[PDB]
């Protein structure tokens, strides 16, 4: 993973030794050039998985979310120029250099072996993820965010250091390729139901599962748009690649402790969706529609079969495409506007033609069109889910309807109707930020190609 | 035919020869704890270093 770190930490220098007007043209093309060699991570064999070194490995559930994590940090960079456009040269090095300090430590969270090692790269993540929100976040709130998002992931982790050391002490190492070998099962006692809930709840807060989830809204209002598109595409599936890895240790008692966890999810994805169909802002809508997606995931996870978990992988991926440009197109309007109500600007297809195709193409995945990477991997999960019991198919239908209430809500308010009259400083979309949409759908479109590469290890 | 001893000679320390032999265990003493093993053997590098989570050194 060198010939991926190794790059990725150049690109301190080049920003902090490039010429006062070239830090987001130098930035921007070599961090692009970086997620291109990236692709090379695609050499995966049906049996072992791709395994570098004693510290890091490469398999089909990591090599999606480095190839994600690498391609949103030049759109993320895309993103921001505009609004820190008046900020001091020098606090601009720094916002990149969070932003490249925050990929280092998410390749390097994709690929550790060791459960300790990516337990120390799960939290470095928070340092520049809080930092970018309390220090260029733009409201008041901006500071009670930061507090709720590291206290709530921290309340969850420092269990999951407890219980992560436990588990060395008794099987003797942490390493992922060694656990597959030495994993033995657990029984029933109440010493076991605590472990269970010390390994999986730092990543149920991540999810977010419903319940634990009144952070996530927070920090989407307030961090900047950079903020919000790693924290929507990689930073919550976080949660999610650890689960996959860590529920293989904590067999069969998943056949029990699941069911409190399933019916929030099952539950809770129909709560937020019906959330959203109320939410006056913007950003705190499509916050309300991750929670809802990733209620999938979680209860794809805890299910545990091959087709639930080849559903959970396109989720993560599809879902982290589609929340990133639901959160740039939002901020489009914002930038113009200035404010994330939704009511507040109405009829832009009107003014603005083509960024309403974009929100139509957004809103269209969001919704799980087929044959879209959203749909498959939404589907595989319905799939598994109506063979874990019948029924689920009510709350999944039901969950599909209010899905595509707000998705299409959220396009009528904005951009049909009538437009609004005093609000006349809509400018022409610039080509960045029509450049900026199309570098999220046109991937997402094109994995519809090929979907094996998003399915995961169980293809 | 007594001689007074002169200044320093009652101070003196003399030899006894006596035919009392002389005591093994004056102290009465308990046998001692056997020593701890001593370890012996070349010194070699930690197998595969600290072994400290995932260090490799
Ligand atoms: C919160 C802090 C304030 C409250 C104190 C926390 C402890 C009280 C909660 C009970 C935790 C259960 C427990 O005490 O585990 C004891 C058990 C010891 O068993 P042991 O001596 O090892 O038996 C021989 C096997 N080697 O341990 C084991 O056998 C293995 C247990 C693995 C480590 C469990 C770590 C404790 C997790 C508690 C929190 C879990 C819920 C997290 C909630 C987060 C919410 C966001
Ligand atoms: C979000 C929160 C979700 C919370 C989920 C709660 C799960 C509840 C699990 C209940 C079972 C707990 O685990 C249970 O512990 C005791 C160990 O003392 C085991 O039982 C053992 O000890 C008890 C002592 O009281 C004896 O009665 C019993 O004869 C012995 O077999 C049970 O075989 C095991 O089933």
């Amino acid at each position: 993973m060198l010939k991926y770190i190794i790059p990725t930490i150049m690109l301190m220098p080049l920003t902090w030794l490039s010429k006062n007007n070239m830090i987001w043209v130098n930035s921007t093309a070599h961090s692009l050039l970086i997620s291109f060699t990236s692709l090379l991570l695609m050499n995966q064999f049906g049996d072992n998985s791709l395994n570098f070194s004693l510290l890091f490995f490469s398999d089909s559930l990591s090599t999606p979310l480095l190839i994600l994590t690498m391609w949103l940090l030049p759109l993320m960079l895309m993103a921001s120029q505009h609004h820190l456009s008046k900020e001091n040269l020098t606090r601009k090095k720094l916002f990149i250099t969070m932003l490249i300090s925050l990929q280092l430590f998410l390749i390097m969270t994709f690929t550790a072996m060791e459960l300790i090692l990516f337990y120390i790269l799960f939290e470095a993540t928070l340092v520049p993820t809080l930092i970018i929100i309390t220090r260029w976040g733009n409201q008041t709130e901006r500071l009670n965010a930061g507090l709720y998002f590291l206290f709530y992931t921290l309340a969850g982790s420092l269990p999951l250091l407890v219980a992560l050391i436990y588990i060395q002490n008794t099987v003797g190492s942490l390493n992922f390729l060694m656990l597959q070998y030495w994993v033995q099962p657990v029984h029933n006692s109440w010493s076991n139901v605590f472990m269970w809930l010390a390994c999986m709840m730092a990543f149920m807060v991540k999810m977010p599962l419903y319940g634990l989830h009144l952070w996530l809204p927070k920090a989407h209002v307030e961090a900047p748009i950079a903020g919000s598109m790693v924290l929507a595409a990689v930073l919550l599936k976080l949660g999610g690649y650890g689960m996959l890895r860590i529920t293989l240790i904590l067999n069969p008692m998943t056949d029990f402790m699941a069911y409190p966890f399933i019916m929030l999810s099952l539950w809770g994805m129909i709560m937020t969706s019906s959330i959203c169909l109320r939410q006056t802002d913007l950003k705190s809508l499509i916050a309300y529609s991750s929670v809802s997606h990733m209620a999938l995931v979680i209860v794809a996870i805890l299910i545990q079969t091959p087709w639930s978990y080849m559903g959970a992988t396109a989720l993560m991926i599809a879902h982290g495409l589609t929340s990133s440009m639901l959160f740039c197109l939002a901020n489009s309007n914002y930038e113009r506007i200035h404010s994330r109500t939704m009511i507040l600007a109405r009829g832009l297809q009107t003014l603005l033609p083509l960024m309403a195709t974009w929100w139509l193409l957004a809103s269209l995945t969001n919704l799980a069109l087929p044959p879209t990477i959203n749909l498959i991997g939404e589907l595989f999960v319905v799939m598994s889910t109506f063979s874990w019991s019948n029924i689920t198919i009510i709350l999944m239908g039901v969950n599909m309807v209010i899905t595509a209430l707000y998705s299409l809500y959220m396009l009528i308010m904005t951009q049909r109707g009538k437009y609004t009259y005093h609000i006349n400083n809509i400018s022409p979309s610039f080509t960045r930020e029509n450049a900026l949409m199309s570098l999220h759908i046109l991937p997402l479109l094109l994995l519809t190609l090929n979907p094996k590469i998003i399915l995961g290890p169980l293809y | 035919g007594w001689v007074r001893p002169d200044l320093g000679d009652l101070s003196k320390v003399t030899k006894v020869k006596t035919d009392r032999p002389l005591p093994e265990n004056p102290y009465h003493s308990r046998a001692r704890p056997e020593p701890n093993p001593e370890v012996e053997g070349d010194l070699k590098p930690a197998r595969h270093g600290s072994r400290l989570f995932f260090w490799t050194m």
